[PDB]
């Protein structure tokens, strides 16, 4: 079967995209590193059917603290996020803290 | 204006579907309306369930090419297998026609 | 003689395609289709759609049936009849409060204030001052405050207030008394009835308030530590998903979720007697057994 | 946790550890390249058996 | 005006030549709930322009609601009433009912 | 006939199959490898019957 | 804690089989003791049979690449030496077919 | 997850030995049940010795 | 796919061409000097799709 | 429900200062019950259901 | 059946008596299970005690 072979060639360009995201992301402030892990496949036979991506999970230790010298900048230290509405009513969390008016 | 003053020359509403894929592909990169899609359901930018805009960017096409350079190598093997049926329906035909 | 055709019922190979209302099965079961007569078919192929009046359905107009949805709130009957299975885009109605809880720690070594004329701005005549939210019948918001005053030994009275109430009065009689053990254990006076006031000729909003799982020991200073209430203001949808289970669940837009049916599996007593029927379904008769219907949670699926 | 302001965060983003796990998924994708020519070769055999 | 009371006001502005109106055209009641109570149906004659004969309609605020739903807004608008038009395409459905736009 | 084509054909395609999941899944961290083994058959003749 | 103590809440037990190489295998990372595995034989840690754990730490997945892209060409070479005898088959059931 | 269980990437709950009364110290027989991890305050323990 | 190089390739272009332009302007009078943010970008999915 | 009367049978121990005490082997031959998940025919002739 | 390995040159312990209180009286605590006639568990600690 192609099966084997095109399970594995796609769960490895996730794996590879989750790599070239965090390399791009280099120098966003509010970010936050990202991995992919994976989890293999099998029916009622004995014989394996492939490779299935599990879910990609996030690293959410500390980045260091960068001073700006602007007056509207919070930085924070431990576990806690923002929370900001949208103009819909959906609520959302965050730990970027560019504000203005 | 040339005194100080703005007019507003008109608001971009957009639209949306109950069910997208019901949208027929009408020549260019233009999609139409029909049945099994629904009604238009125009709306504004910012509120409802519709996004937002932004000036000085556009959209790509969302076509892999690694993910689409493996599927020829499939459908060439499926075409390639079909071929081989014609062949033995035109032989058994062939040997039918032949014996008197 | 050409006796009869069968068919090989081993799985397949399952393919992730990414998108969002795909199922597929792992092991022996059947989804179950209706159409508009009433024949029911059955089939394994999972790419399903939406349509105009906005109900799951295949890609040849077969409506996918399961488990209807009813109750306050919501709940999936278990072996009702079965019903096709639709997402309705209309907005939540609101809910009023009924119940609420609200834990507590408070502190062993505060002293008594000596203001014992209880007041409510004058900021010494009370320990600790509390807020939880309820919501009436149309969805307004209430604050109620509660103050947390010391009286004697291991005796605290607790006071009630409405704080969006603008005809309200100044409460000047306790609400309750907590009393508690040498250990630290709540023992009795644990819960109490309370109704909030009255804005734009909505229901008094009733509720209880119990006091549940306190402690207090020392713990520095005084703190909640759980709130919360069975109440919400109303909504619209943002979003509708599948889960692992079968239950198809809809998101709006005030952290609520509303469950819309889940999907009936169909295992037969004997397969190699479905006749096929064209497209990608099957046709149980005799020499198949009765449908024998469940769900995709535990037991033969 | 604390509050600091006229201050932001940074990416945490390790820029020496990403650029040693694409010598690593390159790999991993060449070689299961492989597979899909072995596959291929060997129904090329059976198309052109007849 | 009051609680659970809405009043509407009707106006035509494409002819600019009508009358600039400050009675209360009808009335909203709802009810304790927040479902709509009586009052749903009004009826509006429109000006003329053009020597057209105007155009009498039933206009109803059926199915509405009012339960602090954020801030206002309207859902849903429909009226039965169109332009001429030319032929432009035909086809045939999945019942046999021809159509043509 | 065929069958003793047949069988060996059979056979060594499980014992590519099983080489291209242990390719597929040389990232996974709890994995281990997989392995397939042959035995010949026979009937009451004396001639084989394939894998 | 807070006060510059601790408290345990468990303590992670391990199992060791009497055989291995005979747990089914049920798709994702885990497997299902039946016949030809055994009962349990439960245990803790540092004692007994069990290596120890570390943390911190995520075990590899003892799969050799050079041990495997080589067994690719014997299966290769296997698949199309069984296909050299269909075709000599093939043949000899074409001549005595279409003999006289 | 959002109750504190112990439970890996798919949604299984790990088990292990539990812990008794308090101060706490693990059983060596009983029946094993799934590691939770709750976040209830410590009782207070009066002195007995100095 | 190309995407994720490519918009971070073009978006780690105006970090440098914000900085070349402060540095040119040291010397006129009434510049204020300036940087760029950055933004992730995320479908549906739950992969990113570049900045 | 009915009680369970059993003999226990420590035969074949040892003491002899291996370290610490531990089990090392256990049985019984009682089964709790459970539903069909497959049949299968042996090659004597019978069925046999798992 | 259950095999046990003991060991020799442990202490006897000097709490004088039995019991089932306090982790501290006995050398050796484990575990078996067995089903009644209706399928359910039973557990039964035994303790060994030099």
């Amino acid at each position: 079967s192609f099966s084997q072979a095109v399970s594995g060639l796609n769960a490895a360009a996730t794996n590879l995209d989750v790599i070239g995201n965090n390399i791009a992301n280099s120098a966003t402030y509010g970010f936050k590193s990202g991995t992919a892990s994976f989890a293999d496949m099998f029916a009622g036979s004995k014989v394996g059917l492939g490779v299935k991506v599990a879910g990609i999970t996030q690293d959410f230790t500390d980045g260091t603290t960068t001073n700006t010298g602007r007056g509207l900048d919070v930085a924070i230290s431990q576990n806690g996020f923002f929370r900001l509405v949208d103009s819909n009513g959906s609520v959302f969390y965050s730990r970027n803290g560019q504000f203005k008016l | 204006y040339s005194n100080e003053q703005e007019q507003v020359l008109g608001q971009i509403v957009l639209a949306n579907f109950a069910n997208n894929e019901g949208l027929a592909s009408q020549g260019d990169n233009v999609w139409a309306a029909t049945q099994a899609s629904g009604v238009a359901l125009l709306g504004t930018a910012g509120s409802g369930n519709f996004g937002k805009l932004t000036n000085g960017a556009l959209e790509a096409s969302n076509v892999d090419l690694s993910k689409e350079l493996v599927n020829m190598i499939v459908a060439q093997r499926n075409y390639q297998s079909n071929a081989q049926t014609i062949k033995t329906q035109d032989q058994i035909l062939n040997t039918l026609v032949n014996l008197r | 003689k050409v006796a009869g055709i069968t068919q090989d019922f081993t799985d397949g190979t399952t393919t992730n395609t990414g998108r969002g209302l795909d199922v597929a099965i792992s092991q022996n079961g059947f989804f179950r289709l209706v159409d508009s007569n009433g024949s029911v078919f059955y089939s394994r192929n999972g790419q399903f759609k939406l349509d105009e009046n906005r109900n799951l359905v295949n890609m040849q107009g077969m409506q996918l049936t399961g488990y209807p949805a009813t109750g306050t709130p919501p709940t999936i009957q278990q072996g009702a009849n079965p019903a096709p299975i639709t997402i309705p885009n209309t907005l939540m109605a609101a809910k009023s409060t009924t119940t609420a809880s609200m834990q507590i720690n408070l502190n062993s070594t505060d002293p008594v204030p000596s203001k014992t004329p209880f007041s409510v701005s004058d900021a010494d005549s009370y320990n600790k001052k509390g807020t939880v939210t309820v919501y009436d019948s149309q969805g307004n918001a209430h604050d109620m405050n509660v103050y947390f005053v010391k009286t004697k030994d291991n005796e605290w009275a607790v006071y009630t207030h409405d704080s969006s109430d603008p005809a309200a009065t100044a409460p000047t009689t306790a609400s309750t008394t907590l009393k508690f053990n040498e250990n630290g254990i709540l023992e009795s006076g644990g819960t109490v009835n309370i109704t909030t006031g009255t804005i734009n000729g909505a229901t008094a909003a009733t509720f209880s308030l119990s006091f549940l799982n306190s402690m207090q020991q020392n713990t520095g200073a005084n703190n909640i530590v759980a709130t919360n209430q069975n109440g919400y203001k109303p909504g619209d949808l943002v979003s509708y998903q599948i889960n692992n289970d079968g239950t198809v669940v809809g998101n709006y837009s005030n952290e609520q979720e509303q469950v819309l049916g889940q999907i009936v599996l169909a295992n037969f007593a004997n397969n190699e007697g479905l006749a096929s029927q064209g497209d990608n379904v099957w046709a149980a008769t005799q020499a198949s057994g009765v449908a024998l219907l469940g769900t995709a949670g535990s037991g033969n699926f």
